[PDB]
């Protein structure tokens, strides 16, 4: 259960980072359904059932299926940035990378010097979170509801055809 | 017997090289990739806390941050549609009109 | 720490296993063997399954303990659902779901 | 090295080979049985000789990962989805807490498929088409779930043996019809079957998916078909017709032949029932099907609320 | 818990506005009217402005582990729906100009309206977060509302990518949080901590993160560069409603935030934001000394506003009428931006279509609008802190309240920022009265123009007399 994690952890991080680092699209998508699928994997190595399962029922197949289906209308078949691919030049990515490795750094050292019981990966099952989202998060379910609509409008105002 | 500490490393380094992507992409649909990692990322660690403290919070706060990761991306999505309609091309830098 | 679990999980690894193989070595076998010689209203389904199944996961969380929640989150998911259905009206009446105008 | 959790976890590890090695000898012979009704077991070797040994080419213009990986999703997808039913008491391959979401995931995991294989499709027209279908595969994967929520609101749990044994009375066809012509309806369409066969044949802009497919990878997308079929007649079994309880017959032959009449009658609705159009069946689906869906949820969740003393 | 009809009645603002979204939309269902359901949310929104004074004759509880519902709940409520109906009135006469469907506006600006609600009872984490992205997401529509002009295209893409960033970096900082102390709710953020340990290197870097989202959420240094090009390149009435509901909604929630958290009384927190407001107060005072264009020049206006708002949170947990100080400034504030804005609006009504431009040109505008140009200088005027109007009554309050607790630091960079935004603002104020060489009728229009009256009307009487204000602001306290 701990190697599980490990190893998923290891593929997630290994797939973001071909991900960020592709030129063509649908291999970065591929990458990206890959890194979601171990961090799935990292979610039922935890305990977490739900979460994991709405990972692969949701993000890895409805926001992905978007994403590849925005890429197949477009049709990126090179349009100007596949022939330069700025992000490969170390003056483009150098200073970002030195950034965000400060940042993780920090971060890190926030993370270590914290106590820690270690994570049990007792079963949190969906219908605890069941629970608790129509028990005392009533609101947040309402208004996340809400929240949709209101994205369901403003993707309909501007992605009409007409 | 696993860490949160580990969890927790692993969720900032996947919001590391997520806005890593977000920054050094030119194009916009890897920057809507990008941000695509980093909620996830956020929402990993939203769900490695909770399983830490035992408690639901942690899979309500990860619906929360899913359904708000959908509803961006179909803005995303839809508002890079609009750019590729008018501009025929997916360039963040040279739609740059307003400017101090 | 049973023997019925680690049993089901060493059978379900066994059969994700055996079964991703299976393909991978057919289509191996397949390939080593035999000699040789666009429209908007596309994405705006797309967008409407997304947030739609989103609203999904909701109900999946919501139907999985309708007994413990009692009247009251019935109360909640009826607005919910009426919030849900206003929308997807919404959406039918002013033409968005209408493949053919 | 004689110890009997080690005899347990060996016979667990048979059973679940077995349960595979039947869904795919299965599927096989239902693709001979709709090739024949529209040795037959040599017939169906000497097939698989021929789509073994012929040449599997691959376009030159075309992406040789997406190309090859399609049909392995197309297989693999139901081909997982069949783990959580359980065909006899003992005789599961997984009891998992997930269950029928885990089902959910291979069917959002099952529309990458036909997307791949459109986009890989070096074509226009087969891109136009694939795009349509994967259209319709997200307008029905939008209420399978919730035509799923039903029983799960009657079982009260997501897990697969909770359900059969809370049908252990009365069948959830019974209570729950509107939600098993929605599942039947959404499972049809979700594997590509009739009515809802090749929606690219309503414009001439527009080509099939499974075209450029040769050989192997033809016969991954036909068996990856037919095993889709197999699992969602048993998942329908096991959902809405008690599973493996029955009267006198023992448990696997009930639920052998739950699933073999489920199984002629979509042969029989592919034999019989004609084609509707494109728009009819978005305007059917996103007008009809999950309203009808989320009617029954509150029905449903009305009733037991009622009964709950 | 439960909810309780006594939590229902106090759920009066949310629940209505909540109806009026489903009334409007199926009223834009049966039939796409524009005058009908302009109509149906402004009715819906004075209807939650009373139900708030329904609200107030109950009590004040927490309805939900998530909703905390008091007197700074309905001040910081009314302050939203006002901000929300002046839109409203504003975007009528800009949406008669407009082609496309014009009902999606107000379905948006009520949406965004309930954000502002919710961000006002807002006493958990996950309250925070879903009020932020309710306020932002139809705000990702209004901006990008006249998609087909570049700069509302530009404006919604610079908005939508900037704000789920920051949304993502907020969400990191309260899952650290929440690693960090086992509880979401805003009282427990750092209660198991003792012996001078709450300087917890995990709780900080979390808190960091939510400052970081919320930082650009306010415009505060250095997330502040999203703010000209936004509210210059949005509509008018979105720019109206982007300066004054969605500041004063989240400024709300951060100083509830600050207020309820043990945390919140941490030096290293509060160092932080004084390098922040000082940042912010000199950066946006500077950046607005040459800038032509008057959506520009009040973005770097509104970066300066925060700037003071957040001298004014640093002391909250030291002196005693912070509380008071932020909402008299934020009410002076809200009726300075609606003014100017709302005069902005007011000429840059109907729309004139995707291809024309969207220029303001407020040299001589006494000579042809004599009413919008007193108006607008009195909002200048009141922007600057200037005597006589409630932006100074504002002002003052905030340097009571900076040298009540010893900010000297703070205290003279508000002097210095002030006297740059008098070099600005009086430009502004006599450019409007100089003469011009060269480049309606309905009551809309009118509405308009009784809207920003009425609101430099009571700037200039609670400038002269600020004790109603004062009274009204200081009952509106939340629970100790
Ligand atoms: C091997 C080296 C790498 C080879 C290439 C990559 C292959 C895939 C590697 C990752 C997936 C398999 C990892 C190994 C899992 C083996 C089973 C295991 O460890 O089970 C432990 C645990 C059982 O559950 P629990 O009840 O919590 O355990 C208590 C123990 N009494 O289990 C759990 O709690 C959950 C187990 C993890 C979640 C299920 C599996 C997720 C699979 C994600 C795949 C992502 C895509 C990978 C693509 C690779 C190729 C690019
Ligand atoms: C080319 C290869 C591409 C990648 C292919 C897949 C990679 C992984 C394949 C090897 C998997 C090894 C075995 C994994 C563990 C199996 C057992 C298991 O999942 O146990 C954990 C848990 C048990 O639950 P339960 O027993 O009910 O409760 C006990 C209390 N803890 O049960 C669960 O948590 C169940 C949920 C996890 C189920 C994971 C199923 C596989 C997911 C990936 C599908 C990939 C489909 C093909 C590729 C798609 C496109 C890339
Ligand atoms: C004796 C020392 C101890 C006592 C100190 C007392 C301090 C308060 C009283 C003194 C204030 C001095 C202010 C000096 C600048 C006065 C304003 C001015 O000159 O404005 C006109 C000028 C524009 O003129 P022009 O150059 O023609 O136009 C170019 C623009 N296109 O405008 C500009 O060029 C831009 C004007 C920007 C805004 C005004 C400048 C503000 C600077 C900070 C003010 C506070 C200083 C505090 C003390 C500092 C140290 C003495
Ligand atoms: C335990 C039996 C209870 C029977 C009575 C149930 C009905 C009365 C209480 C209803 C409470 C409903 C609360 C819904 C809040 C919805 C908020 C929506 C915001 C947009
Ligand atoms: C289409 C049917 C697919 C079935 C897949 C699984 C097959 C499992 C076979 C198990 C056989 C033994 C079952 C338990 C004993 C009861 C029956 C005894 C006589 C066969
Ligand atoms: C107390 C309020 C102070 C701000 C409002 C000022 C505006 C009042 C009404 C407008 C009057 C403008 C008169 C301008 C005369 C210009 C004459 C130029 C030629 C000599
Ligand atoms: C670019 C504009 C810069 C404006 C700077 C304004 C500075 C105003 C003067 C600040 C003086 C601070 C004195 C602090 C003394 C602290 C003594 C503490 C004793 C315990």
């Amino acid at each position: 259960m701990e190697f599980a994690f490990y190893i998923c952890g290891l593929i997630a991080i290994l797939a973001t980072l071909r991900v960020i680092t592709h030129t063509n699209p649908v291999h970065a998508l591929l990458y990206l359904i890959i890194s979601l699928l171990a961090i799935s994997g990292v979610f039922f190595s935890l305990g977490a059932y739900f979460a994991g399962a709405l990972e692969i029922i949701v993000y890895a197949g409805a926001i992905m299926v978007l994403f590849v289906f925005v890429v197949m209308m477009l049709n990126l078949g090179g349009s100007e940035i596949e022939q330069e691919r700025q992000w490969l030049k170390p003056q483009v990515w150098i200073g970002p990378a030195i950034l965000s490795a400060i940042m993780l750094v920090v971060i890190v050292y926030a993370i270590l010097g914290v106590n820690d019981q270690g994570i049990d990966g007792t079963p949190i099952s969906a219908k605890a979170v069941g629970i608790t989202l129509f028990g005392p998060y009533v609101l947040a379910v309402e208004l996340a509801s809400m929240l949709l609509l209101a994205g369901l409008v403003v993707a309909f105002h501007v992605g009409r055809e007409e | 017997m696993i860490p949160l500490q580990h969890g927790l490393i692993l969720a900032a380094i996947l919001f590391v090289l997520g806005l890593t992507g977000l920054v050094i992409r030119r194009n916009l649909l890897f920057m809507l990739i990008g941000l695509e990692i980093m909620i996830n990322a956020s929402a990993l660690a939203f769900v490695v806390a909770g399983s830490y403290w035992g408690q639901t919070d942690g899979q309500v706060m990860y619906i929360l941050a899913i359904s708000l990761a959908a509803a961006e991306a179909s803005i995303g999505l839809a508002l890079l549609l609009q750019l590729h309609r008018r501009r025929q091309n997916l360039n963040i830098d040279s739609v740059s009109e307003m400017r101090g | 720490t049973s023997t019925e679990v680690i049993a089901h999980h060493w059978a379900f690894a066994i059969f994700l296993i055996v079964a991703i193989g299976l393909c991978c070595l057919m289509l191996v076998g397949g390939w080593f063997l035999g000699g040789r010689a666009l429209s908007a209203k596309f994405y705006l389904v797309a967008m409407f399954f997304v947030i739609f199944d989103v609203e999904a996961l909701y109900l999946f969380a919501w139907s999985t303990s309708i007994r413990e929640s009692g009247w009251v989150g019935f109360v909640e998911a009826a607005i919910f659902i009426f919030v849900l259905l206003a929308g997807l009206v919404y959406l039918v009446r002013i033409g968005a779901l209408d493949w053919t105008p | 090295w004689i110890s009997p959790e080690l005899i347990e976890i060996l016979l667990t590890i048979l059973k679940a080979v077995v349960i595979l090695l039947v869904v795919v000898t299965c599927g096989a012979f239902m693709s001979f049985g709709e090739r024949r009704l529209l040795g037959g077991s040599l017939q169906l070797v000497a097939d698989m000789i021929k789509m073994f040994f012929k040449e599997d080419w691959i376009p030159k213009f075309s992406d040789r990962v997406i190309f090859t990986l399609a049909p392995m999703i197309a297989f693999t997808s139901l081909l997982l989805a069949f783990a959580i039913v359980p065909v006899s008491p003992g005789w599961v391959v997984a009891d998992l807490n997930i269950g029928i979401l885990f089902f959910l995931m291979m069917a959002g995991l099952a529309v990458y498929a036909v997307l791949f294989a459109g986009w890989s499709s070096n074509n226009k027209y087969s891109l136009l088409g694939a795009m349509r279908a994967s259209a319709q595969t997200l307008s029905y994967e939008v209420f399978l779930g919730l035509s799923l929520m039903g029983v799960v609101a009657q079982a009260g749990s997501f897990n697969m043996t909770d359900i059969v044994n809370s049908q252990a009375h009365v069948w959830n066809v019974i209570p729950q019809f509107f939600g098993f012509i929605t599942f039947a309806i959404a499972g049809v369409a979700v594997c590509h079957r009739h009515p809802f066969d090749q929606p690219e044949a309503e414009q001439e802009l527009a080509d099939g998916y499974h075209i450029e497919y040769s050989g192997m990878k033809f016969g991954l997308f036909f068996v990856g078909e037919y095993i889709g079929i197999v699992t969602i007649s048993a998942l329908m079994v096991t959902l809405f017709f008690g599973g493996w309880q029955g009267p006198l017959l023992p448990p696997f032959i009930w639920f052998a032949l739950k699933t073999a009449f489920f199984m002629m009658m979509f042969i029989l609705i592919r034999a019989s029932l004609p084609r509707p159009r494109y728009d009819q069946v978005m305007s059917f689906g996103w007008k009809i099907c999950l309203p009808l869906t989320l009617i029954n949820l509150l029905v449903t969740a009305a009733v037991i609320l009622w009964q709950a003393q | 818990m439960t909810i309780t009809p006594q939590n229902l009645i106090a759920l009066l603002p949310l629940l209505i506005v909540g109806l009026t979204v489903v009334v409007v939309m199926l009223s834009i269902a049966w039939r796409r009217n524009h005058f009908l359901n302009a109509t149906l949310s402004v009715i819906g929104l004075n209807a939650a402005l009373v139900s708030l004074w329904f609200v107030g004759q109950a009590g004040a509880m927490d309805v939900t582990p998530l909703m905390r519902v008091d007197g700074f709940a309905m001040l910081y409520t009314g302050l939203v729906l006002l901000a929300s109906l002046a839109t409203c009135t504003f975007a009528y006469p800009w949406l008669e100009g407009y082609n496309d469907n014009k009902d999606e506006f107000y379905l948006l600006v009520l949406i965004a309206a309930l954000g502002g609600i919710l961000l006002a009872n807002a006493n958990h984490l996950a309250s925070l977060f879903l009020g932020i992205e309710l306020i932002s997401l139809p705000l990702f529509g209004l901006v990008g509302y006249a998609f087909r002009q570049k700069r509302s295209l530009e404006a919604s893409i610079k908005y939508t990518i900037l704000s789920a960033a920051a949304s993502s970096f907020l969400l990191f900082g309260m899952a650290l949080v929440y690693a960090q102390s086992g509880d979401l709710s805003f009282v427990a953020l750092g209660k198991n901590l003792g012996d001078g340990m709450l300087n917890e290197p995990l709780l900080l870097a979390g808190f960091g993160l939510m400052i970081v989202g919320l930082g650009f959420k306010l415009s505060l240094v250095p997330f502040h560069l999203w703010t000209p090009d936004v509210y210059q390149g949005a509509p008018a009435p979105v720019s109206t409603f982007l300066a004054t509901a969605s500041k004063i909604a989240i400024f709300g929630v951060v100083m509830r935030l600050f207020l309820y958290a043990p945390v919140g009384d941490s030096e290293a927190i509060r160092v932080v934001l004084a390098i922040i407001a000082f940042a912010s107060i000199i950066f946006g005072n500077l950046m607005a000394l040459s800038q032509t264009n008057i959506k520009r020049l009040l973005g770097y206006s509104s970066i300066s506003h925060l700037g003071y708002l957040l001298v004014a949170l640093i002391a909250l947990q030291t002196g005693e009428m912070s509380m008071e100080a932020v909402g008299v400034y934020l009410a002076g504030y809200l009726f300075s931006s609606l003014g100017a804005f709302g005069v902005v609006s007011l000429m840059s009504s109907p729309y004139r279509g995707p291809d024309a431009d969207s220029l303001f040109s407020y040299r001589g505008l006494f000579w042809h609008r004599p009413i919008l140009a007193a108006v607008m200088t009195v909002m200048m005027l009141s922007l600057a802190g200037i005597p006589m109007t409630l932006g100074f009554i504002g002002k003052f309050y905030v340097l009571a309240v900076g040298v009540q607790a010893h900010l000297w630091w703070l205290v003279g960079a508000v002097v210095v920022g002030s006297a740059i935004g008098l070099y600005y603002y009086l430009r502004v104020a006599v450019s409007l009265y100089l003469h011009a060489p060269e480049q309606p009728s309905n009551w809309q229009y009118s509405a308009g123009g009784i809207v920003v009256l009425i609101s430099a009307l009571l700037v200039l009487v609670l400038g002269v007399w600020p004790q109603p204000l004062i009274s009204i602001v200081r009952l509106a306290m939340p629970l100790m």
